[PDB]
């Protein structure tokens, strides 16, 4: 996944 | 010589608020009597890998927000989900607020980040935007909705507001219309970044900075044409080349056509042979025209 | 690409409006003020490449000096020269002084430094003390008085203030206390700077970046340790390995040790092949040790 | 007696692409096509240099008109330069108007060419040659030799393959293609470099034995046959490389009735010893020529 | 040889 | 002383000469008035310079593409035309320093001066008749082209000859400013032989004239052969037919020598010479025209 | 065959 | 060893 700040 | 140039931050650092919701505290920027931030600051992990954003909007009642400027504590009128973040009103206007636009950054062109943790500026880098629409940035947890910034004059244009880490180990967010650079989106899943191109007008002007700089040995007496390296570009993961009055000015500057350079990046192309330019052994493509020129002219 | 791992500038907020202009003769440059003082290079009172400075002061007079804060003009109160500076006192108090002190960087070690030209910053950026004790930065003409410093959250260190260009490219300057780095000096002559030296323990944290980035291919079986690094240091174009408690958390964080990695620079030394580290074909030394584990692990 | 002799390709499409290159106080030979000569990259050496030489240092001295570069008595500016491997690629002002069809390829061992051998851009003589297992080959070089060419006709155009750098030993031979690649293991520096091991290349031998038969000389066809498969792993061990297939040999077993099998064993019994018997007047195999270069001389093509 | 800035 | 090649003064065609450059060409052009002539081959690359096709690489030609040095200065191309082998380029500066001129037409056997440039700045410059065959005895390397041929006519400029083409024999050609070609060339990178060559025979008779006036007339004596007779051997064996020539007839006054005798010299020597030399020679000399000898001798 | 300067 | 031509 990519992952949100 | 030339370095990564970072603009000062002393207009934007008073800008910096932090903004709370539930859980989740995180970044946002605050102008006349706005505060921008991404809309995700109400999700809690939880939601948070596919959060529903149209209904979580539902549940969310004013008192819930909590925006710190340093001490102080503003109090949010209103609030409208645009894209990808919130915009929300406060009543207090801010008295430091800089003369400024939004705008929207494109391939090649660079700008400051702000970063920044809990609404207190931490650091500020120097970045290009990626043919992926990416940065090679540095955030940890807690850097989503620092801002990415260019001073134009008298003037700070707004550019990008920090939000995703891909699997890459590159970064990006979204304009301040609450619009994702690239395809990308708000949520925790597999999004690979496109193949990425050599930023063939940066690499020129690090190419006139290294002239300027007393290294020039790669220059030799081939020519190759905008037209004919456009063609070649395409084939060999460069970006297409476009008219540039920077680069004119560059060519003014030191001599050398852009043509001349455009057959020592096809030579280049092959390797260096570990002979160096300005220590390095690659392209660099993270200076921008308008960047080796202000720091090497003025 | 990318790494996680960037040239940080510390904010300049705090900075910027200590900055201002210093005008003697026809000549301006930059100065700092701090409270009810302003530093800055002495050579304004040059109009120059060998000044007898001595001399040059006994022709100083009092209204001589313009001191710009934007458009506010501040009066001096004293002059007096202290190794390569002047510290004018004046009649006004810095409002916007912030907790600070002054102090020295050894090679390696990185600050920011805010260039300004006219009084008027301009940008920043990061650099690392070279072994020569010069630093690569990027002025022109009008730069003296840049200030190089460090953060603390609060509190600023103050530790460069830009004088000298030794060659394209390359340069240096003083500390607060007026006295020029490494053997250098304020005239236009030539100073041919002493040998430079690989930072090894930047290369080291550099190496524990790659490592936590998934790039270990240099990571060997084979071990060497500091006693032996170091003599061989001397010979081969790097600086001694000191004890470190940064490095240290990351062997730690890795379970890569620190000798594990003096080995491998020894091999790396004798050539990369054409294997990249974080996309390079040279050894990184721009970042030391707490650049890497600030931006990494977060402090 | 025979019909079959060391046939070269015609030499005029080659002969004006032959230039000298000149550096420093060295000269040797180069090819130039279209606005390309090509030539060996030591010509960048002062002999105080040869032994092991650091190229890379080396280029960082060249400047642009330390090239001279000679087509009879025309003299070419050079327009750039670069190093890949270990050739010269320098660009010129000009187009040789001789510039033959052509492409650059490979040569497999066993595989034949012609060299073209010059001496200060000037040609002097042709040969043929087979690339050896050892990815050497069997040329006569002198000094300034450097630079020669070697290459395939295909009627028109024009395949070339082999750039001469290198003796390996007394007339033992070498060089790069013209992607600047040694063959073989070898480079550019004058140390030991001890050959690879050379193998019989057996389906020119199997060639050779069929140019015999069809001559009237078969006293070493027998009732045995040894299959490929055997043959191949019986090689390795006894300085052979192995069969492949091959359409021509197939075509000249059809045309003698005589089989590849059958010649497979027939080699077998023959590295045991010719015993005092000559095939086509020698007492050792001969291996130079291809398939298709017997093929051509006796069939035509 | 050197600059002063 | 004596007998030379005398070479024009080349200080009225200097500062005319500019370098023309278009993609990747650079040569030579002649700037008069607002005008600068060319080889139209300034408008290939390598890659099509075998045989170009011209009608076709005009329609891609963007002015701005055009480059024209004098010196470091930089004229502005207004407009263009192909008129047939030259680019005729319209520039914004009339050239100050254009000379009284005009535009001809060598025939064989006629001598000129060519002045050599490279990459619009004059090198040397050489002493050339046109031959039979309308090739010249040049010396030229790459970068040559555009390289002018003139004579001088009292206070006027006869511009004559635009250099473009080596043929196979060693021997060179190019266009009179009209931008045709002599004789049957081309500017194509094609076999092209010349025809055969005539010795050029009012030169020899001139040389021969020379020699008498510097003492050296062995070869003179008391046959006679009619300019109507001599043609027709002339014909048969290699030699260019005599026609009137009032410089011949000047030189025939100066001596005593009849052209008639000279003619009668030319069959017999035509048979070799015995290793007698004339002038430091033993074959004819045919370079010097009439007026040359002339120039020379009389004045 | 000719060449162009 | 090896010569270079």
């Amino acid at each position: 996944x990519a992952v949100l700040x | 010589g030339i370095v990564k140039m970072v603009s000062p931050t002393s207009k934007i650092e008073p800008c910096i608020v932090s903004v709370t919701y539930g859980s989740m505290t995180l970044n946002g920027l605050w102008l006349d009597d706005k505060v921008y931030c991404p809309r995700h600051v109400i999700c809690s992990s939880s939601n948070m890998n596919e959060p529903d954003y149209s209904a979580l909007l539902c549940r969310v009642t004013l008192g819930d927000f909590t925006i710190m400027s340093g001490r102080m504590s503003l109090t949010v009128v209103s609030y409208q989900m645009q894209g990808c973040q919130l915009v929300l009103t406060v009543s207090l206007q801010n008295p430091y607020t800089p003369k400024y636009t939004f705008g929207n950054v494109k391939p090649g062109e660079t700008f400051t980040v702000l970063a920044a943790y809990n609404g207190r500026p931490q650091g500020a880098f120097h970045v290009t935007m990626r043919s992926s629409y990416t940065i090679k940035g540095s955030f940890l947890c807690g850097s989503c909705g620092s801002v990415g910034y260019v001073l134009t004059g008298d003037s700070v244009k707004f550019v990008y507001m920090h939000q995703l880490e891909l699997s890459t180990g590159c970064h990006t967010g979204t304009d301040f219309t609450g619009n994702f650079y690239g395809p990308y989106r708000d949520a925790q899943v597999v999004q690979l970044p496109v193949k990425d191109y050599v930023q063939t007008v940066n690499v020129i002007a690090w190419l006139y900075a290294a002239i300027l700089n007393n290294c020039a040995w790669f220059v030799q007496n081939d020519v190759c044409s905008t037209e004919d390296f456009n063609v070649w570009a395409m084939a060999n993961g460069f970006s297409q080349v476009k008219a540039d009055l920077v680069l004119d000015a560059l060519a003014s500057m030191t001599g050398v056509s852009i043509e001349t350079l455009l057959a020592a990046i096809k030579r280049l192309y092959m390797g260096f042979q570990g002979r160096q330019i300005l220590g390095s052994c690659t392209f660099e493509d993270e200076l921008a025209p308008s960047d080796v020129y202000q720091q090497l002219a003025g």
